[PDB]
């Protein structure tokens, strides 16, 4: 029911004016809510990890894919509930964060492109769907055309995504050259012994992986994330990561991979030591994206990674989403506003935030402790369940470097708190206008998931046991 | 099952059928006669052709080497039909495929010598054209009157022979 | 009334294409030995025309007819070799 | 040596001859643009290229009876809504400032 | 269409026996090549023993 | 028990409404019917997750 | 008659030559002119291998639309460009001389299935053997290539044509998403 | 002849605790066998989208003042509410064919109608205007397309032989 | 998908060995696939003709050294306008 | 596979080692897709199937829409600036 | 001047408006909607009343499903 939305709304947005864009996005938000509420009984289809192949060996519908398929709609409701809703009703807050006319179209075209990878079986559905979502990132980036950094960022992302798309197509063509089939189950565990496939299957992996930020090629993505406006980048940092990582994790084509193990170590090294001396907040935040997307090639090395992956992905998506929404709240209290597209740029700028309000720093403190794995929080059990699989299957140096990477990373997570609880000299005594109700209720709910998800941890393990085994 | 190359180089082999496959009486008919006599060798040699394709089916991959016995017998009976149609109706058979050698060998262009040949063979050789798979209340196309698709030039000798067959009353 | 000087160019163009196409049909019938051309050629029909060239002996589409084959017809059958296509 | 290939070898010779007789006989010796001009060619390509997605159906129209029909109909009906997007948004029309905005004369 | 399928098994049998004859001729020619130095001319490069026409010949 | 599993999720809902008031710099009881809204919504989530866990346990019971 | 033999290796040499003239040219239009030369050398190879249909599809869309598109862009835009000077591009030579060797040899490695790493490479060149073409009389109607593409895009892979609709949709929405400036 | 399956297919392979009728239901059958509690879900979804928009602007208004949204958006809300209601309707009613929900009053009706057209001598499912290869391909497309209701709508309109039933 | 569809819509040149291997894997419990291996080796050699290439290399290696060359019924090459000349 | 690998490798190094203009990047990217096609289509011929040709006729389309998208991205980049630089974006 | 009344402010009056003032979008959308709407309503009327569908063509050699009863004849 994405395309039932897209085909309808594209005719609806073609005729509506520029003032109607907010209420269009509000409509699409409520539509996605009711698709999640009235249609989420399709979990009953699987009961014992039952998998369906639909459209004729072309799509693959199982329950891992159903969970990612539900996760993406949930985070899209949280993202679309930002563009729909005003932050404050002021002159500044109308000229900041303006949604373009075609933006709401490109989100749902990207979700179509992201869902048709996690659900994908054939290589041609893989290739058409990485193309659909890569175009949508080319155009979600460039839709704020009257920005110098955003246009330079879209033009860089174009050529780098183009090289990695031709590398993937070369690997797909090459696997076709050595075996007649395109589907991954033509492997069926007898090929791989009697066939040198390691080089093909890694080059297929590394083609997607380098699109996401695998760390010899991490420098271009950090530049694109720092250059886009602060609301394009929460979406274009969440979506391609989780979509292809659940692809590469559903179809375990690189087990024991030495190239993947090296680049996993190199990711955990250079992310945690790259974020150390950095003064821009989206930078710091994107290398926190990099180390956490490098607790991913680890599970990609494993076999049977569907508790560790799924728990850590919904952990990371809530935590990610919440801390971007915290600094989007934090821009009202700062003293200096530059650069209309990207209003807070430096982490020096959110000083003394506890003297402005204390509960936004309470929220910020629980999310930044959830990134560094503090045990009564939901972000802890993600690293715990990665480590119950890394050590389960023989990766011992990987475990030590995982630990050292977590410790070096916490040093620049805690810089956010070191800045935000300090004396400011100019405290707020009375704000005349208050922040939007629903858009702060969303962050309060995303906190209370993080701080109280260990309550339901045990239910999730039993549910999981039934529905994936 | 494959279309030829950039630079394909033709070759033959001056050799012999080695020891145990006997000599056979192969069809020396060109495209026009066996396209003309196709329904009649399909009507007489139905179970032999059926038997050969069945034997080729059951020996999967054995195939070529397996049913030498039996593609021997479809050739013999097809040669039998075309010798019989020679000695039966050489003149009207010849009329039909001298028609059908023009018109791209389109069957559409030669109804007139066709119906004459079909009378001749149904009389002497008592074999009949059928288009199978054709459910009733559907007229077979080589029986209908005033078709939409008419040829460019009706050839002359079949005009004359069909008119004389009208005058004699054999048609 | 009608102008003749206006219609003589189109008369020449018409007559040029007319005499061209007439010459073309005669050249095609002379090459094939008195029969019209095959305009749409199947893979089946191409294999069949090659077999006819093999059967009749040398000439293109002579379309001979015989009760059996000659003894040379059994031995003249060809296979086509083909380069590596690197 | 068939009769197709002398023609497409022989024509570049005819062009080279008509060119060499010209070299023999002759005498010898950024501005800003509108978005519509760039957009006609940029947008021409996704409408030229559905045509070649339409080219394999038109050859095999008999085989895919009653089913490839509906697939092609749905393909075209998904393309028509992007067409009606661009014609609802007045995409190709180029505008100018010739109107005096027709504001009534207000006094005092 | 029905005319072509009536003509199919006849030409099929013809190409069948040409396949058998020219194949066994290539096998015997390669046998007379490989006399002396010990090497199997008769063992096929398949494992399921069937009759494949050869391919990939030596450039004439 | 079903009842404590409702009351705890309703308490999570009261915490959501409370913390959402406190980010907006409102008092604790600002719109005191909104506590009823959030309590009923999160309690309904507890209903859903409770019933999914029930049915999953019964599916495990039927495998013997 | 064996003048007509080396036709494939000829076009391979011409493609090498033509890309050397892509990446070493003065004007930005001279490079796309050798690029349409490269498309037509490719289309000659595609006819040569046995695919007459594709060669003309490559002429229709690759010296068709996207050619005209690039020629068009280079016309109505100014683009500064330097020349291939030795003082700015000889520093890249010892990396190119490594990456040529490594990328070519490794791109010729994966067509093989042994595990020696020298018998893998030597199966790419050790193929001078002529495939034998038999006539099978099993096919009755001229289902050529384009018929089978129209049967597989429309029945077996109808979803790929139907997602493809969304991709061409996006290729229409995108340039209007950008280049309009509504109101 | 146009009703022979000639592929191999699982027989009575139930997807839940209840016995399946049907592996893909034809669209007319799904609209036939749906309960009144299902038309309920359609009505609740047509009611929940315009009331949902008016509620969600009662929370925070668009222009700072609480005004009702225009009738223009209420019409589109009613349309997409029928869209969600029909998606949930087809989705529920075809879970009942798979034997994954409670399957009591439809197994009897599918005894009844299949037995009532075995008596009239015609095909148990119906004669399509397709060759049997197109029936196989067109029902490999429409097999289990109700998963992926979150992405795309796809339905059965093909009327092919096999449905995972006992004999044919 | 388009599993074994040919250029002309039929079957590939290696469809039989693949269908034999899928018969093998259909009746075989997982981790009992070692008995399934010879059908697979037949299929990979159908695709790439590797063992046939090595065998013809060894036959040509013994052939090419000898001064006698060829004492066998030879393989005669013809030009394309002379398929059925004699 | 020689002509495809050569177009791919040499087009790739023509992409990597430019510093002079922006359009050589676009046209080297386009000839890489050509180089992938030249390998795929011959594997379709030599294996006797259309399914490599299926991926070919799909990637023709994706190369097309890729060019349409990316040249609209360039006109975005040029509208706001004055002249596309020599050294790059 | 002729302005837009709206499709929602009276449908049939709007179609009457668009037939006069925009015939390049009425008689273009009305000739293309008369195809897939007539394909759902005019086809069973034909299959019952004008003529039923045709028999399908053969595609390959039609193999039967028998077990080779032994043929007699054409031995030598
Ligand atoms: C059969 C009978 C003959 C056919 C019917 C003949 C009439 C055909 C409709 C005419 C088109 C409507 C129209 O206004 O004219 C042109 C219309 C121009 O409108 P306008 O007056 O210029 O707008 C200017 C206003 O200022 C702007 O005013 P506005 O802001 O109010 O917007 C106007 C409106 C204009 O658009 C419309 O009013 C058309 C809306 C109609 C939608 C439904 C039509 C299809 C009906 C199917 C019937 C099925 C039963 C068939 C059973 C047959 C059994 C044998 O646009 C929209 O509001 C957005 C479209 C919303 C579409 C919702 C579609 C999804 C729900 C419906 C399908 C549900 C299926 C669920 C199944 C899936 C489950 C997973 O042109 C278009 O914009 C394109 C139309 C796209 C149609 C989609
Ligand atoms: C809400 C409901 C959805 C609309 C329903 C309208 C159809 C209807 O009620 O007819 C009943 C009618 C009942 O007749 P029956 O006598 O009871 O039995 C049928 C015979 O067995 C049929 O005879 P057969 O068994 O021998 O099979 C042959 C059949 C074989 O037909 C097939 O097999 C076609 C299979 C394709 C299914 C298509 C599913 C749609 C995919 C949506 C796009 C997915 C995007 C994914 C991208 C990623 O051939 C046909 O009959 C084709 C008729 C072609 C007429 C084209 C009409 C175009 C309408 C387009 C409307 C689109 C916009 C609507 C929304 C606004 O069914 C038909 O006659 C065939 C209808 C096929 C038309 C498919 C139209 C799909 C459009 C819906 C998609 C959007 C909404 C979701
Ligand atoms: C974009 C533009 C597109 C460009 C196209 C042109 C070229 C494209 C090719 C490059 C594509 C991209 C390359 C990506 C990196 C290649 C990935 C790669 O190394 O796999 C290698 C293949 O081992 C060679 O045999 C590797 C040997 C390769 C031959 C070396 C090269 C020869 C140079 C001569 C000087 C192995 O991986 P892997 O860790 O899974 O392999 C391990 C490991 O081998 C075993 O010890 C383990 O026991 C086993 O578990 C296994 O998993
Ligand atoms: C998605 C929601 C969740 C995201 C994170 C997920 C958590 C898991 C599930 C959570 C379940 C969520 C259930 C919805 C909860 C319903 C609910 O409490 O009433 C709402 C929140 O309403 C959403 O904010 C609605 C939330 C967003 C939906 C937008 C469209 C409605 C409470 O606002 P509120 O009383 O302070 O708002 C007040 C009050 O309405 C009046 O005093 C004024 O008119 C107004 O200006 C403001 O001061
Ligand atoms: C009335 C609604 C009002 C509007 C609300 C809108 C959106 C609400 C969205 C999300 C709320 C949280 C629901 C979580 C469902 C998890 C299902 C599941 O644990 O998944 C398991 C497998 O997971 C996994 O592998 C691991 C996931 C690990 C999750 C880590 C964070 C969890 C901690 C907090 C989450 C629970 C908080 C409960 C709050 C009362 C599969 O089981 P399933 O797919 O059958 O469950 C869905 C059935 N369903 C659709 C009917 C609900
Ligand atoms: C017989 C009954 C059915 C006839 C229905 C006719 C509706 C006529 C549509 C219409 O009113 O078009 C005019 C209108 C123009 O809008 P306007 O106010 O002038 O301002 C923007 C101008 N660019 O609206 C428009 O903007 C034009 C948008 C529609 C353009 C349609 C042309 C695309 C080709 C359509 C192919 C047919 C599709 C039919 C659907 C098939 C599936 C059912």
């Amino acid at each position: 029911m994405l395309i039932l939305a897209i085909i309808s709304l594209i005719t609806f947005v073609s005729m509506s004016k520029l003032s109607d864009n907010r209420a269009i996005i509000r409509l699409i938000n409520i539509y996605l809510i009711l698709v999640l509420v009235l249609d989420s009984f399709l979990y009953l289809l699987f009961l014992n990890n039952q998998t369906y192949t639909v459209m004729g060996e072309l799509l693959i519908f199982n329950s891992f894919t159903f969970y990612i398929d539900m996760l993406i709609y949930f985070i899209m409701i949280v993202i679309s509930s930002l563009y729909g809703y005003n932050l404050y009703n002021n002159n500044l807050y109308k000229t900041l964060f303006e949604p373009k006319k075609e933006l709401i179209i490109l989100f749902l075209i990207n979700i179509l492109g992201a869902l048709l990878i996690v659900h994908s079986n054939d290589f041609i559905t893989l290739f058409v769907a990485i193309e659909l979502q890569s175009y949508s990132i080319y155009l979600i980036t460039a839709i704020y055309n009257s920005s110098y950094k955003a246009s330079k960022a879209s033009m860089l992302y174009f050529f780098m995504g183009g090289i990695l798309s031709i590398l993937i197509a070369y690997s797909i063509n090459t696997y076709y050259s050595v075996l007649n089939s395109y589907t991954l189950h033509s492997l069926d565990s007898l090929i791989i012994n009697t066939l040198d496939l390691n080089l093909i299957l890694i080059a297929l992996s590394l083609g997607l992986l380098f699109k996401i930020g695998i760390a010899p090629l991490h420098k271009w993505l950090i530049s694109i994330y720092e250059n886009t406006p602060i609301l394009i980048t929460i979406y274009i940092s969440l979506i391609p990561k989780i979509s292809i990582l659940s692809y590469l994790v559903l179809s375990n084509i690189s087990i024991n991979s030495l190239v993947i193990s090296i680049l996993a170590i190199l990711t955990l090294l250079v992310g945690s030591v790259g974020g150390l001396l950095q003064i821009k907040i989206k930078r710091l935040l994107a290398f926190s994206g990099l180390t956490n997307a490098g607790y991913m090639m680890l599970l990609l090395l494993l076999n049977n990674n569907e508790f560790s992956y799924l728990y850590y992905i919904t952990q990371y998506s809530i935590s990610h989403l919440a801390i971007f929404m915290i600094i989007i709240f934090s821009i009202y209290y700062i003293n200096y506003i530059n650069n209309q597209y990207n209003p807070i740029i430096y982490v020096n700028q959110l000083k003394g935030l506890i003297h402005d309000n204390a509960y936004l720093v309470l929220s910020m403190a629980i999310v930044v402790f959830s990134f560094i794995g503090i045990p009564p929080l939901l972000g802890f059990f993600g690293k715990l369940n990665i480590l119950m699989s890394i050590l389960n299957n023989g990766y011992y140096f990987i475990s030590i470097v995982l630990i050292v990477a977590s410790l070096i990373s916490a040093l620049y997570y805690l810089y956010l708190l070191n800045v935000s609880i300090q004396d400011k000299n100019n405290i707020l005594i009375n704000s005349n206008e208050t922040v939007s109700s629903v858009l702060s209720y969303i962050l309060s709910s995303l906190i209370i998931l993080i701080t109280f998800g260990f309550i339901y941890n045990s239910l999730i393990i039993d549910i999981f046991n039934v529905y994936f085994n | 099952p494959r279309e030829a190359a950039a630079h394909w180089v033709p070759f033959e082999d001056k050799a012999n059928m080695p020891d145990n496959v006997p000599d056979v009486v192969e069809v020396g008919a060109t495209s026009a006669p066996l396209l003309s006599a196709s329904y009649f060798i399909g009507a007489k040699c139905k179970p032999y052709n059926d038997d050969f394709m069945l034997c080729r089916e059951e020996s999967q991959g054995s195939g070529a080497i397996d049913c030498l016995k039996e593609g021997r017998r479809v050739t013999r009976c097809a040669v039998s039909v075309i010798e019989d149609i020679n000695k039966s109706c050489l003149d009207e058979f010849r009329l039909h495929w001298q028609c059908l050698e023009q018109n791209n060998h389109q069957l559409s262009g030669c109804r007139k010598a066709e119906a004459l040949l079909n009378k001749c063979v149904f009389t002497k050789l008592n074999l009949e054209k059928k288009i199978p798979g054709l459910r009733p209340d559907e007229e077979p196309v080589f029986l209908k009157k005033d078709p939409w698709i008419k040829p460019a030039v009706d050839d002359f000798k079949s005009v004359r022979a069909y008119a004389e067959a009208k005058k004699n009353g054999t048609l | 009334a009608i102008p003749f000087e206006a219609l003589l160019p189109y008369g020449i163009i018409f007559g040029l294409l007319t005499a061209g196409g007439g010459a073309m049909q005669v050249l095609h019938v002379y090459r094939n030995g008195g029969v019209r051309d095959r305009f749409a050629i199947d893979q089946w029909d191409s294999q069949m025309m090659e077999r006819d060239l093999r059967l009749n002996g040398g000439q293109g589409r002579k379309q001979v007819d015989q009760a059996t084959a000659p003894e040379a017809f059994k031995h003249n059958h060809v296979w086509k070799s083909e380069r590596p296509l690197i | 040596m068939n009769t197709f290939i002398i023609f497409i070898i022989l024509i570049p010779i005819v062009g080279f001859a008509l060119l060499a007789v010209n070299i023999l006989l002759a005498v010898y010796k950024r501005l800003a643009f509108n978005a519509a001009f760039i957009l006609v060619a940029i947008l021409f390509l996704p409408f030229d290229l559905e045509i070649s997605t339409l080219l394999p159906y038109v050859m095999s129209i008999y085989l895919v009876s009653n089913y490839g029909f509906t697939i092609v109909l749905l393909f075209l009906l998904i393309l028509i809504i992007g067409f009606v997007y661009e014609i609802n948004t007045n995409a190709l029309k180029i505008n100018k400032h010739n109107k005096p905005n027709t504001d009534s004369l207000i006094y005092k | 269409l029905w005319a072509r399928i009536y003509l199919m098994p006849l030409l099929q049998a013809e190409e069948d026996r040409q396949t058998v004859r020219r194949s066994i001729a290539q096998l015997e020619r390669e046998k007379e090549i490989m006399k002396g130095t010990g090497f199997d001319v008769d063992k096929s490069v398949y494992n399921d023993g069937k009759f494949h026409a050869p391919a990939l010949m030596i450039p004439p | 028990a079903l009842f404590t599993s409702l009351v705890g999720a309703s308490g999570l809902g009261f915490a959501t409404k409370f913390l959402s008031n406190k980010i907006r710099l409102k008092p604790a009881g600002y719109y005191p019917l909104g506590y009823v809204f959030s309590g009923v919504a999160w309690a309904g989530l507890g209903l859903v997750l409770h019933n999914v866990h029930q049915h999953s346990l019964e599916v495990l019971e039927k495998k013997k | 008659m064996y003048l007509t033999y080396y036709f494939i290796e000829i076009t391979i040499f011409l493609a090498i030559l033509c890309t050397i003239f892509i990446i070493s040219a003065k004007n930005p239009m001279v490079s796309i002119l050798y690029m349409i030369a490269l498309f037509v050398i490719a289309a000659m190879y595609l006819y040569l291998i046995g695919l007459g249909i594709f060669s003309l599809l490559y002429i229709m869309i690759y010296i068709g639309a996207i050619a005209v598109l690039f020629l068009f862009i280079i016309t109505l835009l100014d683009i500064n460009s330097t020349e291939l000077s030795v003082k700015s591009n000889i520093r890249d030579l010892p990396l190119v001389l490594i990456s040529l060797i490594v990328l070519t040899i490794s791109g010729l490695m994966i067509y093989s299935n042994d595990s020696i790493l020298i018998n893998k490479l030597l199966e790419a060149f050790g193929n001078d053997y002529n495939t034998i073409i038999t006539q099978d009389w099993f096919n009755i109607e001229n289902t050529t290539l384009l018929t089978t593409i129209g049967n597989v895009l429309l029945t077996n892979n109808a979803f790929i044509l139907l997602v493809l609709a969304i991709v061409l949709l996006l290729g229409i929405i995108g340039p209007i998403s950008i280049t309009m400036k509504h109101k | 002849s146009s009703s022979t399956p000639l592929v191999k297919t699982s027989v009575n392979y139930s997807y839940g605790d209840y016995p399946l009728i049907d592996a893909d239901p034809h669209f007319k059958r799904v609209v036939g066998y749906m309960r009144p509690s299902d038309y309920g879900v359609i009505g609740l979804a047509t009611a929940a989208l315009p009331a949902g928009i008016c509620f969600a602007e009662w929370l925070d208004p668009v222009k700072g003042k609480f005004a009702r949204p225009s009738v223009k958006f209420l019409r589109v809300a009613t349309m997409l509410g029928f869209a969600v209601g029909f998606g949930a309707a087809y989705a529920r009613s075809s879970l009942r064919f798979f034997g994954v929900t409670e399957n009591a009053r439809e197994y009897k009706k599918d005894e009844a109608q299949m037995a009532a057209r075995k008596a009239a001598g015609l095909e148990p499912y119906g004669t399509s205007s397709l060759t049997p290869e197109l029936q196989e391909i067109a029902a490999k497309n429409s097999a289990h397309s109700i998963a992926g209701l979150f992405i795309f709508p796809w339905f059965n309109f093909v009327n092919h032989p096999y449905h995972g039933r006992e004999q044919k | 998908t388009a599993a074994g569809i040919s250029l002309t819509g039929g079957r590939n040149r290696c469809f039989s060995e693949w269908q034999s291997f899928m018969h093998c894997t259909a009746k075989t419990d997982a981790k009992s696939r070692a008995q399934c291996l010879p059908n697979f080796e037949d299929y990979m050699e159908c695709l790439h003709h590797t063992k046939e290439k090595a065998r013809l290399r060894e036959i040509e290696s013994v052939l090419k050294q000898k001064k006698e060359g060829l004492e066998a019924p030879p393989v005669k090459v013809i030009p394309v306008k002379a398929i059925g000349l004699v | 596979m020689f002509i495809g690998t050569i177009i791919l490798v040499l087009s790739f190094l023509g992409f990597v080692f430019n510093r002079r203009n922006i359009i050589l990047a676009f046209i080297c990217l386009e000839t890489m897709l050509l180089g992938i096609n030249l390998i795929l289509l011959r594997n379709s011929v030599l294996f006797d199937d259309i399914s490599g040709s299926l991926f070919a006729i799909v990637i023709i389309i994706l190369a097309g829409v890729e060019s349409a998208i990316g040249l609209s991205l360039l006109v975005s980049y040029y509208r706001l600036r004055g002249v596309i630089n020599s050294y790059g974006i | 001047i002729n302005a837009n009344p709206g499709f929602w402010n009276g449908p049939f009056r709007y179609l009457r408006w668009s037939a006069h003032n925009r015939p390049h979008l009425f008689f273009a959308f009305a000739i293309g909607i008369a195809g897939p709407v007539a394909a759902l309503t005019l086809t069973p009327l034909r299959r019952k009343y004008l003529y039923p569908d045709h028999s399908p063509l053969p595609q390959s050699y039609p193999l039967p499903q028998r077990a080779r009863e032994g043929l007699t004849g054409f031995d030598d």
